[PDB]
C-alpha cells in the first residue's frame, strides 16, 4: 500500500547532530515536517527538500500542547493517506519526550501504512557526553519532572537522576516569552525531602550552537530557592542530581555469580580520588610493548567496491529499496564485485558480510554450526 | 532568550 | 598546550547512524582509534582517514575487560602527550557503557589537554524509537546486568526498565566464539521475584545492518528458562521490561500544582486500548481549517551567505576554531553578509543568530531587558 | 554469528 511515515532527529546542537540517515531520508522525502529549535538547523533542513512545513507555528500563547500535538500529528497523517512517503523532523531524538510522533506512527501503522521510527541524540545522550557521566555506572533513573512529582516516581540515591522539562512544573500550555515556572519549589521541596538541602543538582543545558558552551552548573537544592537562582531554569534546563552513596555490594549475588573504576563521578558528593595506574593497570600497559593481534583477531581485508555498496545501502535508501525487494538480483549487478562479495549480499546476514569483508582466522570459522 | 520547545506533556 | 582527544560514536546501525560532527571530527584528526562491531562502518572510518587503528585488537580469549580497556585508553593518551589531535570512536555513544573512553578523557583532562566526548545514537535510543516508547511516559530505569543483581539495584513495575550487557551475567573476560551465559538464571530469578513469571521481557537487538530486521521478540520471565529461548541472548543483547501497572496520581501534588495519552504502551501486559480522536483531539483537528500562524510566531527570513556559514561551523571544525578564537575577525571575513548577519556573528549569542535569521515580530523584541 | 563487543565492566 502507498504512503509511509518517517520520524527522524536533528540531534541538540545545530545540524551536526543530525545522522546520515537522518539526512538521507529528509532529501528522499515527498513531504517533511520538522520541529527544530534553531533556525540554522531550521536553513539546512530547508536546503534538502522543496517541501517543508515548520510545525512550529501550531503553538500558541495560552494553547494547551495536546492541541498543538494533535494538530502536528494529523498533518503529517494525513499526507501519509494521500499516499506520500512523509518525513517528520523532531529536534534530538524524535521518540525521547516527543507525544506527536508516538502519535502519529500509532495512527499510520494503526491504518496500515509503513510507519519508522530512526533515533538521534538526545538531550540526556548530549548530558552523559558534557557532564561526563556513564548511566550503567551506577545506574540511570529518567523522569519528566511533572510526572516524577504527580506519581510520587521513586528516586535512587545510589544511581544517577536525570529530570526533563524543570523549567514547566505543572504547565500544560505555552508562551513565546516563556513562563515563570512558579510551581518550581514544588520540585524543589520533592528534592530536598528525597536527597536533603546540601545534595549537589547541575542545571544542564546542551550548546545549541557549535561554538557556544554547555551549562553544567552545580548548586544546593536549598539553593534552586534563591530567585535569582530559580530564574536561570527555562525551557530547555534538563537537572542531573548525582547519587548521594555508594550501594553495598550483595554477598549473596556475588557467590552465585562465582565472584571503585576509575574515573570518579566528578558531580557526587565527598567523593573520593580513584587512581588510574593502579599495577593491574601498569601490567596491562606494560603488555602493548610485545602485543600481536590474538590468533581469531580478524582484519579488515574488503574491496572499494564492496565498501561504496555496504556505504551506498546505508547513505541512499533507493539502492536500499532496490536491494530489500531481491537481495541476489541486486549483487548480480552491483559491478566490480568478487564472487564472495556477491554471494555475501545475496544472503544479507551478518555473517556472510563480516568473511566477504573480514580475512576471518582458521579457528573461528571451524565453530560454524 | 527563552527558548521554550516542549513536544509532550504528562496527565495534566 | 598542544595535543588534544576528542571521542565520537558512530551510533548502532551501519554508517547511517553516524553524526555529522563525528564524520568531520574523524576527517580532521591527526590519528584515529575505533572500536566499531561490523566491517561496513569500519572500511568507511578508513576512507575517511589516513592513520587509524583498531581498538578491537586488544581484546582477546580469557583476557580480562579492563586490561583491553586500560590499554584502548593508554594507546590514545599517548598520541595525546605527542602533542597529536587524538580522535577515539566507539559504536552507539562513546560515553553509554564505555569505560575506556571516559578513561582517556579523564587522564587527558587532568594533564590539561583539550578532552572532548560527542554524543551518538545509543542501543538505548535504538530500542526506543524500534520498541515504539518514550522513556518520560512512564520514566524509565536503565542498568547493566550484572551491577543490576550485585547491587541489588532497586525496580519499578510503573517505569520503563532497560538491562544492557544480558548476554554475559558475572563475565569480567573476553571470548571470540562467545559466552554460555551460565548466570543468565541468576537474572531470570531476580526478574521473577521483582515481576512475576507471566510478566513480560522483550528481546532486543538493533539491526546493526542497513537492510535487516531489529529482534523485538516477547517472552515471560518464565519462558527466559527455556534453553532454546536462554541461547538466543547474547553479546548485543538488551532487555526491556516494561511497566506491570499504571500509578495512581498524587492528591497532595495536584492541589499544590492546581490542575492514558495516546498512543498506549503496545509491550504493557493487559494494556487498554486508547482512542486517538477524543472530542479534544478532533476540536484541535478542526481548527487546522482557519489555522494562521500567531503574532509571535518568528518566520525564517535569513541568505544563502549565513545558511552557509552556519553550516560551516557545524561541519568544518578548522572553520570553527577561527570563529571560536575571534567573532568579529571571522564575521568581517565571510563574504556576501548583510550587516545584521555579521553583527549576529560578531555578538555569537543565540538570540542575535535568532533575529538575523528569522523576521521576529514586533512583541517578541519587546520584552527586550 | 555471535558478535560479543563489550567495553565496559563492573566491580568483579
Ligand atoms: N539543549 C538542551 N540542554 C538540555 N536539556 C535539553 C536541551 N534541549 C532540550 N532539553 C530537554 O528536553 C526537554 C524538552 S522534551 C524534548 C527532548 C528531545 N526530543 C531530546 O531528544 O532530548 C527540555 O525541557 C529539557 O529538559
Ligand atoms: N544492536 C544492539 N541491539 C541492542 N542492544 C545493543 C546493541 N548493540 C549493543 N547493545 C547493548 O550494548 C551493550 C554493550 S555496551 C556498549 C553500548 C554502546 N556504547 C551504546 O551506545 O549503546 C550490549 O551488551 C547490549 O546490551
Amino acid at each position: 500500500k502507498a504512503g509511509s511515515l518517517t520520524i527522524v532527529g536533528t540531534g541538540i546542537e545545530s545540524i551536526g547532530q543530525m545522522t546520515l540517515q537522518a539526512l538521507s531520508y529528509i532529501e528522499a522525502a515527498a513531504k517533511v515536517f520538522y520541529c527544530v529549535i534553531d533556525p540554522a538547523t531550521e536553513a539546512f533542513i530547508l536546503t534538502k527538500n522543496k517541501n517543508c512545513v515548520d510545525l512550529y507555528q501550531y503553538y500558541d500563547n495560552g494553547k494547551s500542547r495536546l492541541n498543538t500535538y494533535t494538530q502536528m500529528s494529523e498533518l503529517m497523517v494525513r499526507e501519509v493517506r494521500k499516499g506520500l512517503d512523509v518525513v517528520g523532523v523532531f529536534y534530538g531524538h524524535p521518540g525521547v519526550f516527543v507525544n506527536p510522533s508516538h502519535r502519529a506512527l500509532a495512527i499510520a501503522k494503526s491504518e496500515g501504512y509503513r510507519a519508522r521510527m530512526l533515533p538521534g541524540v538526545s538531550a540526556e545522550d548530549c548530558l552523559f557526553a558534557d557532564l561526563c557521566i556513564d548511566p550503567s555506572n551506577p545506574g540511570c533513573l529518567t523522569y519528566e519532572a511533572s510526572d516524577f512529582l504527580i506519581r510520587d516516581r521513586p528516586v535512587s540515591i545510589h544511581s544517577h537522576l536525570v529530570l526533563f522539562q524543570v523549567g514547566c512544573v505543572g504547565i500544560a500550555d505555552f508562551n513565546f516569552t516563556g513562563f515563570d515556572n512558579n510551581k518550581f519549589g514544588v520540585l524543589v521541596d520533592r528534592l530536598e525531602q528525597e536527597y536533603g538541602a546540601e545534595h549537589p543538582v547541575v542545571h544542564y543545558i546542551a550548546a545549541m550552537m557549535p561554538h557556544q558552551d554547555p551549562v553544567t552548573d552545580k548548586y544546593t537544592v536549598a539553593q534552586l530557592r534563591e530567585p535569582e537562582i530559580a530564574k536561570r531554569v527555562g525551557g530547555v534546563s534538563t537537572f542531573y542530581i548525582p547519587p548521594k552513596a555508594r550501594k553495598a555490594s550483595n554477598l549473596d549475588i556475588i557467590r552465585r555469580l562465582e565472584l571503585r573504576i576509575y574515573p570518579a563521578n566528578q558531580w557526587e558528593p565527598d567523593v573520593p580520588e580513584v587512581e588510574p595506574y593502579r599495577p593491574s593497570d601498569q601490567a596491562a600497559i606494560a603488555q602493548l610493548a610485545d602485543h600481536a593481534p590474538p590468533e581469531q583477531y580478524q582484519p579488515l581485508a574488503t574491496s572499494k567496491a564492496m565498501s561504496d555498496v555496504m556505504t551506498k545501502l546505508a547513505l541512499d535508501p533507493k539502492a536500499l529499496a532496490d536491494y530489500k525487494a531481491d537481495h541476489r538480483a541486486f549483487a548480480q549487478s552491483v559491478p566490480d564485485l568478487t564472487p564472495q562479495e556477491r554471494a555475501a549480499l545475496e544472503l544479507g546476514d551478518s555473517w556472510a558480510i563480516r568473511c566477504a569483508m573480514k580475512n576471518m582466522p582458521s579457528s573461528l570459522l571451524d565453530a560454524a554450526r | 532568550g527563552f527558548p521554550w520547545v516542549i513536544v509532550v506533556g504528562v496527565p495534566g
